[PDB]
RNA sequence: AAACUUUCAACAACGGAUCUCUUGGUUCUCGCAUCGAUGAAGAACGCAGCGAAAUGCGAUACGUAAUGUGAAUUGCAGAAUUCCGUGAAUCAUCGAAUCUUUGAACGCACAUUGCGCCCCUUGGUAUUCCAGGGGGCAUGCCUGUUUGAGCGUCAUUU
RNA sequence: UCUUGGUGGUAGUAGCAAAUAUUCAAAUGAGAACUUUGAAGACUGAAGUGGGGAAAGGUUCCACGUCAACAGCAGUUGGACGUGGGUUAGUCGAUCCUAAGAGAUGGGGAAGCUCCGUUUCAAAGGCCUGAUUUUAUGCAGGCCACCAUCGAAAGGGAAUC
RNA sequence: CUCGUAGCGGUUCUGACGUGCAAAUCGAUCGUCGAAUUUGGGUAUAGGGGCGAAAGACUAAUCGAACCAUCUAGUAGCUG
RNA sequence: AUAUUGGCGAGAGACCGAUAGCGAACAAGUACAGUGAUGGAAAGAUGAAAAGAACUUUGAAAAGAGAGUGAAAAAGUACGU
RNA sequence: UUGACCUCAAAUCAGGUAGGAGUACCCGCUGAACUUAAGCAUAUCAAUAAGCGGAGGAAAAGAAACCAACCGGGAUUGCCU
């Protein structure tokens, strides 16, 4: 007549992610003008460790189209990914590996 | 003794101020003696002036206001009557008794007549 | 060495010792004490006298 | 262990002064006083409390200024000032 | 605790302002009932709870 | 009706080596420990708390309380009861006493005392304040600290000042012939007040 | 429908009270519409409401409201009731049209327990009534 | 035979019953309608010549004003020309004020005596920095004012 | 095994036996196994019975006076009792920062107490003008896309020996 | 990984004690002692709920369902 | 017209009488217990008036024994009986 | 260009107003279980306690979409029945 640990898990108190040292939200580049009818370059500038993730992350850094700045997002590295490896990303970039 | 209040209404605004700044001084001047004597009854009265004296200036001050907001609307609110919350909520006399043209034709019309059943 | 307003501040204990007791103060320091008062060690340039004084506010 | 030598480990607190009652019943974590219920709006009160409503009500401090209204009701909420001078 | 808020050293100093025994002219009072201070309070025999 | 019951105990049960009686929980006050609610317990309720609703006021059939008083009146004449129910009335010429109607014109105290010492109730009347006791328990503090003796009933007709001329006189009391209250005329349940009539009065009373 | 909250939607009361899903909440969701506006608008009182629209999902109402220290609500000896204190959240205390529906408040037999309040009725009809000459 | 133990009495203890008291309670009845954003109820801290409480009060602090009474308060001390008086008093009444820090609590915050911003003003050579004094700055909603937004939209324009 | 209070026998009994240990003289005093000083013997033996601090306590600190009660012997002694004195900061902390988290607002839910959410589906806004005579510096340009607040007396942090 | 201090636990004496120094201590003998270690502070999870390297263990000496108040003087064919 | 164990003002009682009556006659929701919600006491009486025992003596003192005060000290603040 | 209109905003704009308390009685909402049924699930306790919202000196109700079936009464409330 007791609620068992299955069931506790969804209260979301002792058994959330331990996300402190985590390197953030591994996502894609949101997509854009420059990835729909063109490309862009990027550049990997780390290939480092994410917490509690078995895959390296890439830290590709891109520049912003409309203002004078830079935009790093944070890939899931490919094996083969080298840092100071330029990376293309739209449709019309070519076939290497981690484009 | 102490200052008698009948007397402070009748000096103006710098006697009044000045007088409070002496009573100052000798509440300030017997406080040290306090220390020295075992008993000093003389804080009381010299204490009680000085309560005195701010009041008087206060009613003063207070009376300049209302004859500056003499008869217009919108008096600062602690000038204000303090009567209840609920109290001052209140539907005034002339708007309790408003009555509509309606029914005013019918209470001139037939109010109630003073009668008695004897004759 | 007096005893202030738990409401005033180095500033206004400073204000006050001058124009009451035509001095210059050189520095405030100051303490609560245990029960709860405030008590300010008030020392004064060289130019004036804290014993002197003493003797002209009426004390010692 | 679980008696006196777990009773050594009490130097923590749970409650802190209120500022709203002034009764070492403000849980510091949860920030509410277990008594007044403060910071909530109302005041906490409870109708199986009746003891512990008894000890809170009006009466229970000084009455500031309901001490003085059933005397301003009777002279009819007075403006103004007594007329005469002395005897 | 050597490192106090102020609302704690000032219910301490509240404290020490009360911690002396009845005054004597008080009992010589007319139609005078209290014998002593019944809220006397040490530090060795009742804890004050902040 | 909280009385024995502003107290939060609940029992400790066997085991306790302590008879199983609400004991009052908590600590450190000397309340804390002690038997509550009980009847034998200090400071617990009583058995049967009193009720407001018990019965005070009783039922008497109109006619059984015309009755008694018709036969109460009945007793204030020939004078063997009126002297064993107290009442001085040895040196009275004839019971019932009747006097005249101007009686019930009096409106002063001395001319209301004068009249009933010379038609015989003078010592009746010393009887009472003669007769002036403390009583003898706690009802001297529920307000009742004094206790006297009935003097004579005075009946009237009219009140033209009798009523208030007789009022302040000690165990003197006074009636219209409409009203005629048992509780004057047989104090105690005891038949044969002493009763001063007027001359209206008792023609009235056909 | 009300749902009543109990969390886990459990019972621990009789099975007769075992029900969650199917209770019905007396008061009406206009009674609702109007107690919601006049939190909302506490220096107003509410004075009607009525039904503008509906969907699968919510009941619409526009809700009519007095201003109460307006003066020309304050003066207008038509409107100047509502200026009155016993009429302080009227829709809260059931007296508006859709409060005195749905408390039962209309004359006939068909309202033996509610004409005055049942609440009140039941008080009446619960008390023993004791006379000083018992009857 | 003492001592010891037991019984009773006196006197002495211990203890606080009994009796007597009672500015308290309880119950009934009658009359009244009066809390608060003009800051309530509640809290904290403080205030008296000597007070730790209860009671009173708020830096004007067991109180100020006003009015009535008419010579006190006092446990001491002191003052008591003020005492045939605009006048004692821990007096009564109470219509004028004051009413610290709070609290629905309202610039932001609060396990802080923590931090802003605006106006007026003072001083430090100061629009900007620092300090002092005064006065402000919560949310919802209503009416109104003003400034606006929307190719929602109507006229009108070389 | 009632309730509250009081009182006995047991009974001057059980006991006051952990932490090596005390002793001599003088002083003070009515009174010294226990106080003070000197002498001696000893111990903790630097992961201390030594010097400081955190939490907690709250005046216990220090002086004078005192010994009715308290220190389960004693007491002239005391963390006791009575009266006082005592805590000084630009530099040490708090204050500020964020952490795990907590938590308003917009908004949605809920009969409601209130719940969710912390950037959301919101019209969520202050920053300097290059530098001053038509400036209470705007009645102007120009720039900025985030969005409360609380959260550490061991984390980060301006500066004293 | 091991021997073994500090530490952190608690095997055995079924030792002392058992109206205790102690409502869980004391002593000896022991387990383990560089990590799934030990620990302060902050923080989160709240009662039919939490939490549980799982013993119905722990959740303020309270746990096969905490504590507080109320309903409640709950009911008793049972004992005084 | 009706309700009213709250508030304010009254007037009552075949009520209770300090283990009773409200928990509280008294500095009572006080002292105190608990982290907290909460719990929660005991405790009235000298005498008509302090006239509350000057002074002597013994003792280090508390105090005793005298002396006094008081109608009473078989009323000595440990105070009616 | 310009001037309206509608809808929506902003302001430390002008004036106001709401919160909280108390809650005995009053109007709502929400809502039990112990208990009884000599067991117990309907029932009862009870449209009660607890919880929440809103007033006033009273509140609520109230001048008929009523009761009736009489020769008909006549707002509401309360007492006796
Ligand atoms: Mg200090
Ligand atoms: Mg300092
Ligand atoms: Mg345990
Ligand atoms: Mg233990
Ligand atoms: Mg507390
Ligand atoms: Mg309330
Ligand atoms: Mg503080
Ligand atoms: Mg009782
Ligand atoms: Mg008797
Ligand atoms: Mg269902
Ligand atoms: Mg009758
Ligand atoms: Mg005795
Ligand atoms: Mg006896
Ligand atoms: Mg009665
Ligand atoms: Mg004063
Ligand atoms: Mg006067
Ligand atoms: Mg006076
Ligand atoms: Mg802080
Ligand atoms: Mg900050
Ligand atoms: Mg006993
Ligand atoms: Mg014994
Ligand atoms: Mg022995
Ligand atoms: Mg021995
Ligand atoms: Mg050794
Ligand atoms: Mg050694
Ligand atoms: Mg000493
Ligand atoms: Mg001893
Ligand atoms: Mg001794
Ligand atoms: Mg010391
Ligand atoms: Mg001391
Ligand atoms: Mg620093
Ligand atoms: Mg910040
Ligand atoms: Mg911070
Ligand atoms: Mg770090
Ligand atoms: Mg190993
Ligand atoms: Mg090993
Ligand atoms: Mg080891
Ligand atoms: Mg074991
Ligand atoms: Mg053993
Ligand atoms: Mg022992
Ligand atoms: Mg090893
Ligand atoms: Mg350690
Ligand atoms: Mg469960
Ligand atoms: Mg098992
Ligand atoms: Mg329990
Ligand atoms: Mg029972
Ligand atoms: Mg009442
Ligand atoms: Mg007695
Ligand atoms: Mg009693
Ligand atoms: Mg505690
Ligand atoms: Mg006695
Ligand atoms: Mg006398
Ligand atoms: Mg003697
Ligand atoms: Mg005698
Ligand atoms: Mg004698
Ligand atoms: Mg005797
Ligand atoms: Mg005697
Ligand atoms: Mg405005
Ligand atoms: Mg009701
Ligand atoms: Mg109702
Ligand atoms: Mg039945
Ligand atoms: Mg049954
Ligand atoms: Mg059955
Ligand atoms: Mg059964
Ligand atoms: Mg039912
Ligand atoms: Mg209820
Ligand atoms: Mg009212
Ligand atoms: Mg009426
Ligand atoms: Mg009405
Ligand atoms: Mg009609
Ligand atoms: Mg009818």
């Amino acid at each position: 007549g007791r609620v068992i640990r299955n069931q506790r898990k969804g209260a979301g108190s002792i058994f959330t992610s331990h996300t402190r040292l985590r390197q953030g939200a591994a996502k894609l580049r949101t997509l854009d003008y420059a990835e729909r009818h063109g490309y862009i370059r990027g550049i990997v500038k780390q290939i480092v460790h994410d917490s509690g993730r078995g895959a390296p992350l890439a830290k590709v850094v891109f520049r912003d189209p409309y203002k004078y700045r830079l935009r790093e997002e944070i890939f899931i590295a490919n094996e083969g990914v080298h840092t100071g490896q330029f990376i293309y990303a739209g449709k019309k970039a070519s076939l290497n590996v981690g484009n | 003794a102490g200052v008698k209040a009948y007397e402070l209404r009748t000096k103006s605004k710098e006697q009044l101020a000045s007088q409070l700044v002496d009573l100052k001084k000798e509440l300030a001047e017997l406080k040290v003696q306090k220390l020295s004597r075992p008993s000093l009854p003389k804080i009381k009265t010299v204490r009680k002036s000085i309560a005195c004296v701010l009041t008087v200036i206060n009613e003063q001050q207070r009376e300049a206001v209302r004859q500056l907001y003499k008869g217009k609307k919108y008096q600062p609110k602690d000038l204000r009557a303090k009567k209840t919350r609920a109290l001052r909520r209140a539907l005034t006399k002339f708007e309790a008794s408003q009555v509509t043209e309606k029914q005013r034709k019918k209470q001139i019309a037939f109010p109630q007549r003073k009668y008695a059943i004897k004759a | 060495v007096f005893q202030v307003s738990m409401k005033a501040n180095k500033y206004q204990i400073k204000k006050a010792v001058k124009e009451l007791y035509e001095v210059d103060v050189l520095k405030v320091n100051t303490l609560v004490r245990p029960n709860g008062t405030k008590k300010a060690y008030v020392r004064l340039t060289a130019d004036y006298d804290a014993l002197d004084i003493a003797n002209r506010i009426g004390y010692i | 262990g679980k008696g006196t030598p777990s009773f050594g480990k009490r130097h923590n607190k749970s409650h802190t002064l209120c500022n709203r009652c002034g009764r070492r019943s403000f849980h510091v974590q949860k920030k509410t006083c277990s008594s007044c219920g403060y910071p909530a709006a109302k005041t906490r009160s409870y109708n199986w409390g009746a003891k512990a409503k008894r000890r809170h009500t009006t009466g229970t401090g000084r009455m500031r200024y309901l001490k003085h209204v059933s005397r301003r009701f009777k002279n009819g909420f007075q403006t103004g000032s007594a007329s005469k001078a002395s005897a | 605790a050597a490192q106090k808020s102020f609302r704690i050293k000032q219910k301490m100093a509240k404290a020490k302002k009360q911690n002396r025994p009845l005054p004597q002219w008080i009992r010589l009072r007319t139609n005078n009932t209290i014998r002593y201070n019944a809220k006397r309070r040490n530090w060795r025999r009742t804890k004050m709870n902040i | 009706e909280k009385a024995g019951h502003q107290t939060s105990a609940e029992s400790w049960g066997t085991g306790r080596a302590v008879a199983r009686i609400p004991r009052v929980g908590g600590g450190g006050t000397g309340r804390s420990g002690q038997g509550a609610f009980g009847n034998m317990c200090r400071g617990g309720r009583m058995f049967a708390p009193t009720k407001t609703w018990r019965k005070w006021n009783v039922k008497v059939n109109h006619n059984e309380k015309r009755y008694a008083t018709a036969s109460a009146i009945a007793a204030t004449a020939v004078a063997s009861l009126v002297l064993a129910r107290g009442h001085r009335v040895e040196k009275i010429p004839e019971i019932p006493l009747v006097v005249s109607t101007d009686l019930e014109s009096i409106q002063k105290t001395k001319e209301a005392v004068a009249a009933l010492k010379a038609v015989g109730a003078h010592s009746d009347l010393l009887k009472v304040l003669k007769s002036k006791k403390l009583r003898a328990g706690k009802g001297k503090y529920r307000n009742r600290r004094w206790t006297q003796r009935r003097g004579p009933l005075v009946v009237y007709a009219e009140d033209n000042g009798i009523v208030k001329a007789l009022r302040n006189v000690p165990g003197v009391e006074t009636a219209n012939v409409a009203s005629l209250n048992l509780l004057q005329l047989a104090p105690g349940a005891h038949l044969g007040r002493f009763v001063i009539w007027t001359e209206a009065a008792f023609t009235k009373l056909d | 429908n009300r749902k009543r909250p109990v969390p886990k939607g459990a019972t621990y009361g009789k099975p007769t009270n075992q029900g969650v899903n199917e209770l019905k909440y007396q008061r009406s969701l206009r009674a609702t519409a109007e107690e919601r506006v006049g939190r909302r608008a506490a220096n107003l009182r509410v004075l009607n409401s009525y039904w503008v629209n509906q969907d699968s999902t919510y009941k619409y109402f526009e809700v009519i409201l007095v201003d109460p220290q307006h003066k020309a609500i304050r003066r207008d000896a038509r409107y100047n009731w509502i200026c009155d204190p016993v009429h302080k959240h009227r829709e809260a205390r059931g007296l508006t049209a859709t409060g005195k529906k749905s408390r039962g408040i209309n004359k006939g037999h068909k309202f033996n327990n509610t004409k005055a309040g049942r609440r009140k009725t039941w008080k009446r009809q619960n008390t023993l009534s004791l006379w000083r000459y018992r009857k």
